[PDB]
DNA sequence: AAAC
DNA sequence: AAAC
DNA sequence: AAAC
DNA sequence: AAAC
């Protein structure tokens, strides 16, 4: 058969692992890692979770060099937490005048098509999002947040954010 | 004896039309009348 | 017994197909045919030139110069090539260079690597040759490897690169070219005579530098002039220059509707009139395919250099016809020029030449073969293109940068007898 | 209807047994098999986990033969574990001047679009990857890869990677 | 909307009861119905699994008369089993100079792009395989197959596959 | 074949005399067509060659001596082009006086050379030998095929 | 002073050959010799 | 010496039709009699 | 090198 | 090398 | 079989 | 009904 050479999401060349190792969920949900700017894969075999009532994210800055409003913002994620914590996923933006840490106060959220089993979570979706700030000073970020009311427990496994901000070729044997 | 070749007929295909030769000659079918 | 101790010369059909491939700025042998004493050759390449499908539609032609070279040789083994055709028969065989062992290691000559790893030196010293008297800048070093086995693999297999089409940063005066010049004087007192004399040495000197650097071209100078064998330069037999171009195709699927692909199509001809072999040689045919360096962020020289002061801005022609070459950096032409990078400058010339502009909102757009970060390095390694520089130009394919479909139609009037003669005892 | 004639995974003809019967996971994920060059499909109906906290994986060698950097690496899993290890699963891409046996300490990760279900997992997806080797004498290894902090257990399953630098035909009957 | 007219499996016209009514599991994997030719939907509402260590399958006979190498071998399939087996499904590809009953000792696998929920599997997929004989005097067999360390049990559900030598019309309302 | 040593002594023989198939009429020609540009988002950049050629095949009247069949047959075919095939002259090593010169005594004078599909060809097999006229390399010309397109699929190029 | 506008120029468009003018004048590039 | 450049052959690329040169001479293959 |  |  |  |  013929190659499929559409993704909805094409992840970064070079992955980082996390360099945090728990996290405590909050209403002003943590930034796991300080943010890059256009595409980031983070990956950690161990995370602890502490027991909180908010959630954590993995943002990417969005790069406002091209003035184009509504831009592609793709996600690719695979994570197991070791009990299930009955949480919701999205992609959250926010926009920041100064490097984030934690969630700010106004947010906006997006559904994605991913698939929950149990503890499990995958998701490969694309979102389109305004990524020029909507305030004059600020950087808008984009990342994916797990919200719930944890339990102290346990993740592993990686979170990839990815702005269509240019595309990506590949070889097409055929051409 | 064989020679010069010439399917060189310039031209875009067309589909074929009619498997009935150039010349025809004397009556083939006998059916007892006119049949269209 | 009487053998057959002549042959009548008759027209020798020794045309082929040439299916080829290459990257931007490297000079690449597509053909080759070795030619005998006192034949007489003559060519008709007529092929099609394709550029790798590119992401958007068409902006720039690109430029193609196809070149047919003689090479003797002479030229090639020198004294070792005199005593092998006067030994004759038992001459000791030719010398054969050394490849690396990998199908498209020998490539730029236009040439499948044999399994044993080696080639006929002449095929090899003979490229070395075009390249240093034709392609690489006059006050670049000449290249001089021993075997082919010493070239990197962009090198083996794409060929050498060739000098971008002149700029002012591109074509800047050679490196060592003197901005002053000192006449020891005594201490007070100067010898009105012996200046003079000083100002006809540097004279000299300047034309070496900026026009003779060549001693074929220091002859031209005195109005002599110097055959290929008194130098040892490949003679150019032909060359054939043209724009590439083709047609956009228009996407039509819901997604892709207002979008296009560039697809550049180019039929082309390299003709070499007939022409008499003096002695035995290769006749190489070489092909470069290159795009005007536009860069992304090349600035106009008075816009970018600070305050501006009457020399620089008035045109005083007294000014510009009397002082030494200005050395000027990258920064004050590019926008994330390296201003440690310097380059000699002839005064005036911001007057004599004019950048192209690309709005900034074309800076990391992929699909227009622009040069996107000024050239970093050394004089040498900004004049020599570099193929990556246009990697976000087109789609990724297995046929590199160019491909080309030919047909070589080559006639040979030699003399050697009859393929039966050749076969037949009696 | 139409038929469908476009895949992400092609997976090869011919598939290979596992010859090993017990894998102990860790950080330096052994690798399953000798690594085949341009795509493989691996099957093991018994595999034996021992306790570890890492991955183990199934490797494939990149051919770099066609100069072109980014090329599409497939995958196609099928596998089920006796207990669930609460693992994460990914595609792996580790350069190695030698015949690896492990996961050397550098190494990029990339997420999938795969599906946990307990102990179950299945997967076909292809992934853009930047085939030649980073580093000059390498030889570059793409791998589907299970981390997590495996329990004794058992598995079974094939897992089959294809890097597509060809395409593959098949009958179109209306042509 | 307008309609997807386009399918990844063909299901026949016709099925077929499995007229069986027991299988024990096993390496010489039994082969459930004497095996049709081009396309064959098999369906069975209660299938008795003894304890076996190995599988059991459903086979097409490949039509080799038109000299296409590879074909596309789909398949459609809704499995229960009363206990949740944990085992890995796949395509299977072996040849046989007569009708088998069991899986011979060679034959390939593929992943298939199924879904797994404890004892239940559902797949919708097609493969290319390589259709014509690899050696001269025998009939190559495409199959479903399940493997795993069987425990006695009970399944119902339906295994269809098709071999697309031809496609299939339907109506296009506007054509 | 018997009837070319007749024409050799200047005789002729019918088709009779040796019981050969008459050829009444050969045409011969190239086909072409033209290539289909894709447009969707995922080919836009790719094409597909579609080879329509009209021909035309005429046999002139022909007056049959005895009841027989009248056989028409077609081949097709493209030219040998391999992959790898190398110049003579570029895959056998050293060059000797013999190989290089062009001298006319030499090759109006000595045996047919034996050589090896190793001599020609990337992946020859030295082992597979063949006889060549002296000098034939001086009398033909391989096509070049860069190394890029080696195992290309879509180019009719016979591959080992 | 400015006046009739003419890009009116009738014709598809064509993708740019070549930066260099219409007349040129005198030599401009010293390399120390000939460069392709 | 070279000179002027002609690849503008203004025309839509043609397949590549026959590798046998333009102008031809003697016989080149000896098989034992003819072949097709 | 008063040369097939 | 747009050269007394 | 580009043949005394 | 390509017909004494």
């Amino acid at each position: 058969m013929f190659q499929t050479f559409i993704s909805r999401h094409n992840s970064n060349f070079f992955s980082d692992k996390l360099v945090l190792t728990s996290v405590t969920p909050a209403s002003s949900a943590p930034v796991l890692q300080t943010p890059k700017a256009t595409s980031s894969t983070l990956y950690f075999d161990s995370l602890t979770v502490n027991a909180g009532n908010g959630g954590f994210l993995h943002c990417i800055q969005m790069d406002t060099s091209v003035n184009a409003a509504n831009q592609v913002v793709s996600v690719g994620a695979d994570i197991a937490f070791d009990a299930d914590p009955k949480f919701f996923a999205c992609l959250v933006r926010f926009e920041s005048s100064s490097v984030p840490t934690t969630l700010p106060t106004a947010y906006d959220v997006y559904p994605l098509n991913g698939r929950h089993d149990g503890g499990y979570y995958t998701v490969k979706d694309c979102v389109t999002i305004d990524v020029l700030p909507r305030t004059p000073g600020n950087n808008v970020y984009v990342g994916f947040m797990v919200w719930s009311n944890f339990t102290a427990t346990k993740c592993r496994g990686l979170v990839s954010l990815n702005q269509v901000i240019k595309e990506i070729i590949c070889l097409q044997p055929l051409k | 004896k064989g020679k010069k070749r010439s399917g060189a007929r310039p031209g875009r295909p067309q589909p074929l039309r009619g498997t009935k030769g150039k010349r025809k000659g004397a009556r083939l079918w006998y059916v007892g009348g006119q049949q269209f | 017994s009487n053998i057959q101790t002549g042959a009548e010369r008759m027209p020798h059909d020794l045309s082929h197909l040439g299916f080829l491939a290459g990257q931007i700025g490297r000079l690449i042998t597509i053909s080759t045919t070795p030619v005998i004493a006192g034949d007489s050759f003559e060519m008709d390449a007529v092929g099609a030139l394709r550029l790798s499908p590119l992401r958007r539609g068409l902006a720039i032609d690109s430029t193609v110069d196809i070149f047919t070279f003689y090479v003797p040789h002479r030229h090639v083994y020198g004294e070792q090539w005199i005593k092998f055709m006067k030994d004759g028969v038992n001459a000791t065989p030719l010398p054969t260079v050394n490849t690396t062992g990998y199908i498209d290691h020998a490539a730029f000559l236009g040439t499948i690597n044999p399994d044993t790893n080696k080639i006929p030196k002449h095929l090899f010293q003979g490229y070395l040759n075009i390249y240093n008297n034709y392609f690489k800048a006059p006050w670049m070093p000449d290249r001089t490897e021993a075997n082919p086995n010493e070239l990197n693999q962009d090198d083996a297999r794409y060929g050498f690169r060739c000098c971008h089409l002149k700029n002012i940063w591109t074509a800047p005066l050679p490196p060592e070219t003197e901005l002053s010049r000192q006449m020891t004087t005594s201490t007070t007192s100067i010898d009105i005579m012996g200046l003079q004399a000083a100002y006809a040495n540097l004279h000299t000197d300047q034309e070496r530098d900026y026009f003779m650097q060549r001693y074929r071209d220091v002859i031209s100078s005195f109005g002599g002039k110097t055959s290929y064998d008194a130098d040892n330069r490949p003679l150019l037999v032909m060359r054939s220059n043209l724009w590439a171009s083709g047609y956009d195709v228009d996407g039509t699927d819901q997604t892709s509707l207002g979008q296009f692909s560039g697809r550049v199509q180019q039929t082309y001809k390299h003709s070499v009139p007939r022409f008499f072999v003096p002695e035995h040689g290769t006749m190489f045919t070489l092909a470069l395919v290159r795009f005007p360096p536009t860069a992304t962020k090349e600035i106009q020289y008075l816009n970018a250099k600070g305050a501006l002061t009457y020399t620089d801005i008035a045109g005083d022609p007294v000014l510009y016809g009397n002082l030494p070459p200005r050395e000027i950096s990258m920064k004050d032409v590019f926008r994330s020029g390296d201003s440690s990078k310097k380059f000699k400058i002839a005064e005036g010339q911001w007057y004599r030449y004019a950048p192209s502009y690309v709005s900034p909102a074309y800076h990391l757009l992929e699909g227009f073969p622009f040069i996107q970060e000024p050239p970093s390095g050394d004089l040498q390694e900004r004049v020599l293109i570099r193929h990556h520089d246009y990697d976000q130009c087109f789609q990724s394919v297995q046929l590199l940068q160019w491909n080309s479909q030919v047909k070589f139609n080559v006639t040979v009037y030699r003399n050697l007898p009859t393929t039966r003669d050749s076969i037949m005892t009696s």
